[PDB]
């Protein structure tokens, strides 16, 4: 397929991975009686292993010669669920955390003791801030264009050089 | 001094009785932490969603848009049954409506910043049912109570659908006591997993 | 990191076992046992209580290198 | 009655107000943070009570209640060990087959595949194998059921609640006055007589009435649920006289001094029980009874309220000769006015006792079936060697804190401290010479051997098959100890330990103990031990003796116990404080204890532990390679580290894969520590400046200004991560190796 | 000063008659160490549970709802534990207990009496005097019932007889 | 509830430990009900 890789559903090495993984659990299960708690524990682990291998086979993942799934991250849309979409989810969460933390440090600067607000957090105000982060892309870009995100170079302390 | 709702507890602060349905029921003291306007807007919006949601589940079983996709009796089943693209379109429509109605006042910090902004007051009154001040208080009172009742009803209807895989009306029509053998509460820790 | 990568990839190719690099290089225990530990054995057997061979000098330099490095600490 | 109870009532108010005010306890920290250094300074100085308060009374009160807090934590820990044995263990299966079932008292939840850690430990059970030796303790106690383990867990919880209550009560409600704490004669009388003496006597009573009958029935072969409950031995004196017929006579032989009646259960056997491979519990009962007698006798030495007894001040001031000036004068005042001086002594003694515990418990295995549980023997030896080394280095840390802070020259004129400080150059130069002599002639023998074996000259090596360095004095001592039964210990039946010589004790075809022969490799590694101990003493003693002043810095006491330097002048005075000798001596403690535990592990696997096949021949775990391979460094590298790391590095996918992961993780933490140890604060503050600039650019700079860690804190963080990584790497290596092969 | 209940013992000094039911009986001295308001609320809660429990034991033997199977009350616990009915009772009790935590805070501030939950649906206490009689009575009934609970739970363990049947029998 | 006890629960180490325990805890629960998500399912 892509880069000489094989879809995991038809890779023979993927099938040998699934079979070896199940034989390893079945030989541990061969040492216990049917209704015992170790037998139920290992039978639930064999069900989990088979479910994982089945899900991977039908997902469009590509396996290598080693029978392990490989991730394609060049930007193609048939594989966006391996990096591009997890990456979009991450950047939404990370920008939320950054926007909310920045809003609280700017609030804490206008406090009676700004450094006490950072070791003893004003929890109602900080929760007001954590709720605001869901629209951080729009709030932060409007913050940027209205000249309130970036401070000019001449209000920043620098080394003498 | 003592709340009407709960006599042994002292009356919650920030509750002056001005809002309809103000009964002094805030035992946890949440009102002190979170501004009442945000809480009331949340309560009204949550209730309005629930009012439509309860009515919708019963209506979905009784009436189906023509076609197999819209024919699922059980609303939870209807969630899977409906065309996904249309459901995502509804999600976008809800977002855009939220964006315009609030006038970009979406965040807790920036909502209610304008002095005229009032909890729940999105200025939605096309037929002007509430325009007369005489009926304003009773309409407000009924809306708040309907919303609370609807939230309780929806929680019950969803969970009853979960316990017995039946649509709501048919459970009323044909009633099965939960066997309780299935779906025992929790137990993940007790049996050490698996 | 550069020379460890070059050397492990080449000794696995030169043996005819490139799949050993391909599977073990993706976690750090593969680098520890299949490169450092697995290939140490001819080196640390350059002398032993059973004799010595011509790898005895590198076997001494190996320990010599461990000593100077630690003395640097 | 000058020994009396005196208490201030309601001293401190139980309020949550100071909880909300971090740093309340010191004048510096109580005004709030301005740089991130404040945060670190808050944790660094918090239990330094004598740095916050001037009065010895408030310091003593804080110490007494914090000791109750520590006891509450220890009781909670013990209660949890008993509860996990009761609820999540295979103890009951292990009682039936101690030689087949592997102890396991920890079960993991199935979350991310981590349930592979629930290995097949035996007895129809899956869990993490535990190596603390609790199962053997419980069998020695005579537990025999999970129900009694639940009652032990509840007793631990009740004690934990009572200790945390006592700490709160004795700080906030009824706090003793300083004159109560300054009763050294009374405290010693009660702690010898009451704590240690009645502790031993009460435990001896339990051993006699519960441990001896229950374990006699177990070693006879009776099933655990077939054994009478421990109180039926207390009441039915006939049932107890069945097992031990001396009980037919009751307590008349005790009171009439006809003590040889009690030889059924108060023996002097020596050696090991052949069934369990442990000490005879009749011997442990007699041992604890005799120790109880002389601890109660010793706790009557000192004078309290009736004129009989010794004054410790008079004893100390009377011991003075012509070499030592005024003698021990002024030592009583030191040890009744400085908590640091007392902690220095008590930490050095507690660490030494833990090292003795490590040696004595492997050689004279006290519990039933602990000698052939090799993971437990290795775990408790290694654990108590590390506790010993740490506590010894804290004894020198608090000797330095005493000298810097609590030492007053006016009250210490011409006594033993004054004279030690006034010839500290002669002490440190002679110790320095010994450490050089002893590194050259111990490690240099190893280098001579590496060179000779590498050059093809095996006739030129220090070895058994070549030039021999035999340990004749140690061999002679072993000879005497094997000859002692019937000769110099005539009523003993067997030797104190089979390590000295004698038979092979096998339990379940595994060696419990067998003679540990000493050869050239043992001579060499014992002088390695003497070298590393002498160097650690040199670093810690030089820190204590030069803590107040040097030829380098004449006023070191004004800078304190813990300062980073006194500037780059005089050539450079980096790491000149007493704290920096504790910092440097913990590295050499790590070096010393690492070689000790490696010597133990390789010697026991190579020459003691293993399986006894037919004809009485013994096959050891590593096949007797210590003798001819522990004489070179290449032998230690190849035949010990390389050969025995096979189990940690091949553990992936098994129940021991956690040890493989911790092996790698500890290698990581150790390496990460070198970032803090080889680096300096000035680089990191200048890097933080550019990072702060990028925050200023986005208007997100914090109000607590970030700082690079202090010079001392960079050293403390480097040392903590170094020890954590190195000990962790050995912990994982030792445990995966001995669980797989032993 | 001496305690009224026991003449030889001394009056505790926190037991001055402030709370109804005070006879001076506090030999261990917990009242001095701990706040009495907590203990009085605990006493009422423990007693109210016990008073209900002793009545519940007796009534369950006398009459049982038909849908649930008839069982001994002491051993009924296990059946309800598996059925899920027992879990339902715990959840609702816990839910009320959550409000009880807030009420405990009200007591500590001084806005609430130790055991006052303002429960007067039937308006039994017309005036202060009848309420005073009731509060002393409630204390006595709670204390006695705490003794009575475990009185026949422990008897059940020694003798496997229903407390009513046991009372008539032998 | 006491305002000083709540001011103690607002201190940085308590909030850091509680927030990261809650965070770790819903990662754990999400991997219990929805395990082995190597990819966004699409
Ligand atoms: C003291 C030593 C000790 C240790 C190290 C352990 C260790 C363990 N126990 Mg055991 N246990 C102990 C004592 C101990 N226990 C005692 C005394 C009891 C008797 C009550 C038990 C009873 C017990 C049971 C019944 C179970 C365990 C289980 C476990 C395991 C998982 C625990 C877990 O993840 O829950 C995590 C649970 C949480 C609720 C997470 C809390 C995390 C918070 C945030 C920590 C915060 C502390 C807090 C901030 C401190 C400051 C206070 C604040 C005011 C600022 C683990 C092996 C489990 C097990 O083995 O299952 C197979 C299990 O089911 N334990
Ligand atoms: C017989 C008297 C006696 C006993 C048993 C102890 C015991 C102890 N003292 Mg000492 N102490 C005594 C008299 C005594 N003290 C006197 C007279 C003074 C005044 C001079 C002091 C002053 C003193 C100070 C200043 C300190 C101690 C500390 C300690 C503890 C040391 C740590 C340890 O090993 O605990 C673990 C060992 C245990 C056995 C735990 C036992 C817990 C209880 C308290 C032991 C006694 C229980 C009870 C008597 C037994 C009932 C038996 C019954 C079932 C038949 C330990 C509990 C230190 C400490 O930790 O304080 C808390 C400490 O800092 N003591
Ligand atoms: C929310 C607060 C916040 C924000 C907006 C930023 C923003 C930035 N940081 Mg800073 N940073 C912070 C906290 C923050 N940092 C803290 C607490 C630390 C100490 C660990 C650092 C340490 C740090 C370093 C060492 C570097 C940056 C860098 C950067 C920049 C690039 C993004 C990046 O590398 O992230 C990296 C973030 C980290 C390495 C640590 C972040 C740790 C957590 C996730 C953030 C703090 C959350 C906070 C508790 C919020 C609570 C909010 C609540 C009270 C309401 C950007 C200017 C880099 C730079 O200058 O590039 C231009 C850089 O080199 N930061
Ligand atoms: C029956 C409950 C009910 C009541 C009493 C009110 C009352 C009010 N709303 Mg609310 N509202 C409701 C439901 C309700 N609304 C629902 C379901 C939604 C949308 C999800 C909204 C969304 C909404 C917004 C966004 C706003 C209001 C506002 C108002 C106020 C002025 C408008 C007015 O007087 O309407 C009078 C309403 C009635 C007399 C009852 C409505 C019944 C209509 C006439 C028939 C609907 C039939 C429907 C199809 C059900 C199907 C039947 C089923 C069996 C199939 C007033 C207090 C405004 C305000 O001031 O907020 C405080 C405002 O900003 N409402
Ligand atoms: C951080 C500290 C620490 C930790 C976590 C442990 C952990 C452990 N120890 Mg160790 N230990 C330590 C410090 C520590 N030890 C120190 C400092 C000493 C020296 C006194 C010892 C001496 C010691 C002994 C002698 C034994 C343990 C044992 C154990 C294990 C079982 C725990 C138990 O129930 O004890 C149970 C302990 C006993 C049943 C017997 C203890 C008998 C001693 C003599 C009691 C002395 C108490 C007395 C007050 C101390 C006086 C000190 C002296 C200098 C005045 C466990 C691995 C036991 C073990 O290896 O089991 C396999 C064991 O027998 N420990
Ligand atoms: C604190 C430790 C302790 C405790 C509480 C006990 C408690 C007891 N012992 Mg033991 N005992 C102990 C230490 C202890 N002993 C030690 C150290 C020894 C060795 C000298 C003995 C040797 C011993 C014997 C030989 C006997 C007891 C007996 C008893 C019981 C006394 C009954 C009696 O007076 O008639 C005793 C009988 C007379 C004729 C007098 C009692 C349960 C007796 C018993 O009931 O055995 C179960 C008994 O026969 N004890
Ligand atoms: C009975 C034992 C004992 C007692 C009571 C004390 C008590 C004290 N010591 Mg001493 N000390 C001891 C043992 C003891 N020490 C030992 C064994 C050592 C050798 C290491 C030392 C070495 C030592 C030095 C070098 C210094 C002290 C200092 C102090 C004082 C300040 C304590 C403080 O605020 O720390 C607060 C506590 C902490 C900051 C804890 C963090 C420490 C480590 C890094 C964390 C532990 C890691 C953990 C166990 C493993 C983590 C697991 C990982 C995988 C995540 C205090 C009087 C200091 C002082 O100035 O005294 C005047 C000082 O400079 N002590
Ligand atoms: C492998 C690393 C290493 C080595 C070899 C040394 C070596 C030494 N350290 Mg150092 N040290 C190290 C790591 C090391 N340290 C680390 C990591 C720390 C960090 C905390 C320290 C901290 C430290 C302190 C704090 C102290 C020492 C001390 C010592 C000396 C001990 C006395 C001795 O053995 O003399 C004998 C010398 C040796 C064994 C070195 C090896 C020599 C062998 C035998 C071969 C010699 C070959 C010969 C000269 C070749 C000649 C020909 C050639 C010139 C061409 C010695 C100079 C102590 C000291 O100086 O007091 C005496 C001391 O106080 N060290
Ligand atoms: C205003 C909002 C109103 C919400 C009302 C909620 C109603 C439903 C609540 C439960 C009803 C009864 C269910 C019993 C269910 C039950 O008993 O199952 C049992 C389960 C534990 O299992 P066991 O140890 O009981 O195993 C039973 C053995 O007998 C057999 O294995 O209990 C739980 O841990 C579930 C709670 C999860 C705890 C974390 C939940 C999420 C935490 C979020 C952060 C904390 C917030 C506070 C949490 C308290
Ligand atoms: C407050 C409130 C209201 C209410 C209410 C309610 C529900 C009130 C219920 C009150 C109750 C249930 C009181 C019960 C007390 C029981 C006691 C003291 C135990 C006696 C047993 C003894 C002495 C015994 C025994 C024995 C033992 C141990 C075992 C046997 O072998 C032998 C023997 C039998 C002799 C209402 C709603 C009405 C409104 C009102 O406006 C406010």
């Amino acid at each position: 397929d892509v880069a000489g890789l094989t879809p995991c559903g038809e890779s023979k090495e993927f099938a040998r991975r699934l079979d070896g993984s199940v034989k390893k659990l079945q030989t541990r299960l061969s040492k216990y009686e049917a209704g015992t708690p170790p037998a139920l524990a290992l039978q639930k682990q064999i069900d989990k292993t088979k479910n994982r291998f089945d899900r991977y086979g039908k997902a469009g993942l590509l396996c290598g010669t080693d029978g392990l799934p490989h991730l394609i991250t060049d930007g193609r849309w048939t594989h966006s669920g391996e990096f591009v979409i997890p990456g979009l989810l991450f950047l939404y969460v990370a920008g939320w955390i950054g926007w909310v933390g920045r809003s609280y440090v700017l609030f804490a600067r206008t406090a009676d003791k700004p450094t006490e607000k950072e070791i003893i957090i004003d929890v109602p105000v900080a929760l007001s801030f954590v709720s605001t982060g869901f629209i951080w892309p729009f709030s932060a870009f409007k913050e940027f264009t209205s000249g309130n995100l970036i401070v000019p170079a001449d209000e920043i302390t620098v080394s003498p050089r | 001094a003592k709340s009407k709702a709960v006599p042994f507890l002292s009356q919650p602060e920030a509750l002056d009785g001005s809002m309809a349905g103000d009964v002094g029921f805030d035992p946890f003291g949440i009102s002190s932490v979170i501004d009442i306007k945000w809480l009331r807007e949340s309560e009204l919006k949550h209730g309005r969603i629930c009012m439509l949601a309860a009515t919708g589940c019963l209506v979905q079983e009784v009436v189906h848009l023509p076609g197999p996709a819209f024919s699922q009796k059980m609303a939870l089943n209807a969630w899977a049954a409906a065309p996904r693209g249309g459901m995502i379109s509804i999600l976008v429509a809800i977002g855009l409506i939220e964006m315009i109605s609030n006038r970009f006042a979406l965040t807790a910090t920036d909502m209610f910043a304008n002095p005229n902004r009032v909890p729940g007051d999105l200025g939605f009154d096309p037929l002007s049912l509430g325009a007369n001040p005489a009926n304003r208080a009773r309409f407000e009172l009924s809306e708040v109570i309907h919303g609370r009742a609807a939230m309780m009803g929806f929680s019950g209807m969803v969970h009853q659908m979960i316990v017995s895989k039946q649509a709501p009306i048919e459970q009323l029509m044909h009633f099965k006591a939960v066997d309780s053998s299935l779906m025992k509460l929790g137990g993940a820790a007790g049996n050490l997993g698996y | 990191w550069v020379t460890f990568y070059w050397h492990w990839k080449h000794i696995t190719i030169w043996q005819g076992n490139a799949g050993q690099f391909n599977e073990s290089s993706t976690y750090i225990m593969g680098w520890l046992r299949d490169y450092l530990w697995l290939n140490s054995s001819p080196l640390i057997n350059g002398y032993n209580p059973f004799g010595m061979n011509s790898l005895s000098v590198w076997s001494w330099m190996f320990l010599f290198g461990h000593l100077i490095w630690a003395t640097g600490f | 009655k000058k020994v009396s109870i005196t208490v201030d009532r309601d001293p401190v108010a139980t309020s949550f107000e100071k909880w909300a005010q971090p740093g309340h306890f010191s004048r510096t920290l109580a005004k709030g943070p301005k740089t991130t250094t404040w945060i670190w300074n808050l944790h660094a100085d918090v239990h330094d009570f004598d740095s916050h308060t001037n009065s010895l009374e408030d310091i003593s009160r804080k110490i007494f209640s914090a000791h109750f807090g520590q006891l509450s934590i220890i009781f909670l820990w013990l209660s949890g060990m008993y509860f996990h044995g009761a609820r999540f263990s295979n103890y009951s299966a292990w009682l039936s087959n101690p030689t087949a079932v592997k102890p396991s008292a920890q079960v993991v939840w199935p979350i991310v595949g981590q349930e592979v850690l629930n290995g097949d430990v035996g007895g129809g059970f899956q869990g993490v194998q535990v190596t603390s030796g609790f199962f053997q303790i419980w069998r020695s106690s005579g537990i025999t059921s999970e129900v009694e383990l639940y009652w032990c867990a509840l007793a631990g919880l009740i004690m934990s609640g009572l200790m945390i209550f006592a700490g709160w009560f004795h700080y906030h409600k009824a706090a003793p006055k300083l004159e109560w704490f300054q009763n050294a004669e009374s405290m010693l009388n009660h702690h010898l007589s009451g704590l240690l003496g009645l502790g031993c006597l009460s435990w001896a009573g339990h051993q006699i009435h519960v441990s001896l009958p229950v374990n006699k029935l177990l070693d006879a072969g009776v099933a655990p649920q077939e054994i009478p409950l421990p109180h039926e031995f207390l009441v039915n004196r006939d049932l107890m006289a069945q097992l031990y017929p001396s009980f037919s006579k009751g307590l008349v032989p005790f009171f009439t001094l006809n003590w040889s009646e009690y030889s059924d259960f108060l023996t002097f056997k020596g050696g090991l029980n052949p069934v369990t491979g442990g000490l005879w519990l009749s011997d442990t009962a007699h041992h604890h009874l005799a120790l109880a007698v002389l601890f109660i006798v010793a706790g009557h030495m000192y004078r309290t309220n009736w004129g009989i007894g010794h004054s410790m001040k008079e004893i100390l001031e009377a011991h003075k000769g012509p070499f030592t000036g005024e003698g021990h004068k002024g030592l009583y005042e030191i040890l009744t006015t400085s908590w640091h001086a007392q902690l220095a002594i008590n930490l050095a003694m507690l660490g030494s006792v833990s090292i003795i515990v490590a040696h004595h418990m492997y050689a004279m295995p006290p519990y039933p079936y602990i000698a052939t549980d090799y993971p437990t023997q290795l775990s408790i030896f290694t654990h108590h060697m590390w506790i010993g080394g740490f506590c010894v280095c804290g004894g020198a840390a608090h000797a330095g804190i005493f000298m810097v802070r609590d030492y007053n020259p006016a009250q210490n004129y011409n006594n033993l401290l004054d004279r030690v400080i006034r010839h500290r150059d002669a002490i440190i130069s002679h110790l320095n010479w010994i450490c050089i002599f002893l590194g050259f002639h111990s490690f240099g023998l190893y280098i001579h051997n590496d060179t000779m074996r590498a050059l093809g000259r095996t006739q030129d090596m220090f070895s058994d098959t070549a030039i021999q360095l035999k340990p004749v004095f140690a061999q002679w001592v072993q000879s005497i100890h094997t000859l002692a039964p019937g000769n110099t210990t005539p009523n003993a039946l067997a030797t104190a330990s089979y390590a000295f010589g004698g038979d092979v004790v096998a339990v379940g075809n595994k060696v419990a103990m067998m003679p540990i022969s000493l050869g050239t490799a043992d001579f060499m590694v014992h002088h390695i031990h003497a070298f590393t101990i002498h160097v650690t003493v040199l670093i810690l003693l030089k820190g204590v003796l030069f803590s107040r002043n040097s030829r380098l810095i004449p006023d070191k006491a004004n800078l304190g116990f813990r300062f980073p330097c006194d500037g780059p002048g005089r050539g450079g005075t980096c790491q000149s404080s007493a704290w920096d000798s504790v910092f440097l001596g913990l590295f050499w403690m790590y070096n010393c204890i690492s070689v000790v535990i490696f010597h133990f592990s390789w010697k026991m696997q190579s020459d003691v532990w293993g399986t006894v096949q037919s004809d009485g021949t013994v096959t050891h775990i590593t096949g007797g390679n210590f003798a001819q391979s522990a004489i070179t460094i290449n032998g230690w590298l190849r035949d010990f580290l390389w050969a025995q790391a096979s189990q940690v590095i091949q553990s992936y996918g098994s129940a021991l894969s956690a040890y493989g992961l911790i092996f790698l993780g500890a290698h990581f933490i150790w390496a990460f520590s070198l970032m803090f140890l080889f680096s300096g604060r000035g680089y990191w503050q200048e890097l933080i400046e550019s990072i702060v600039w990028a925050h200023n650019k986005l208007n997100v700079a914090p109000a607590i200004q970030p700082r690079a860690l202090s010079i001392t804190q960079g050293r403390a963080v480097g040392l903590a991560h170094y020890l954590l990584g190195g000990i962790g790497t050995t912990w994982a290596f030792f445990l995966a190796r001995i669980i797989s092969v032993g | 000063d001496f305690s009224a209940a026991v003449p030889f013992l001394k009056r505790p000094s926190n037991l001055d008659g402030a709370y109804i039911g005070d006879v001076g009986f506090d030999p261990l001295g917990f009242s001095d160490v701990f706040d009495l308001r907590v203990l009085r609320e605990a006493e009422l809660k423990h007693g109210r549970f016990a008073m209900l429990a002793v009545l519940g034991f007796i009534v369950q033997e006398l009459y049982t709802f038909p849908f649930f199977p008839k069982m001994a009350p002491v051993d009924a616990h296990d059946y309800f534990v598996k059925q899920g009915g027992g879990s339902q009772i715990i959840f609702w009790i816990s839910f009320v207990e959550l409000f009880g935590v807030v009420a405990l805070f009200e007591t500590l501030q001084g806005k609430r009496e130790p055991g006052d939950f303002a429960f007067d649906p039937l308006g039994l206490a017309k005036d202060e005097a009848t309420l005073e009689r009731y509060r002393l009575a409630e204390v006595k009934h709670a204390r006695l019932a705490m003794i009575a609970i475990g009185g026949f739970i422990h008897q059940y363990w020694v003798t496997k007889q229903t407390v009513l049947e046991q009372l008539g029998n032998f | 509830m006491d305002s000083n006890f709540l001011k103690y629960l607002s201190t940085a180490p308590v909030l850091f430990t509680v927030w990261l325990s809650f965070t770790a805890s819903f990662i754990i629960e999400a991997n219990r009900f929805f395990p082995d998500m190597l990819y966004f399912p699409m």
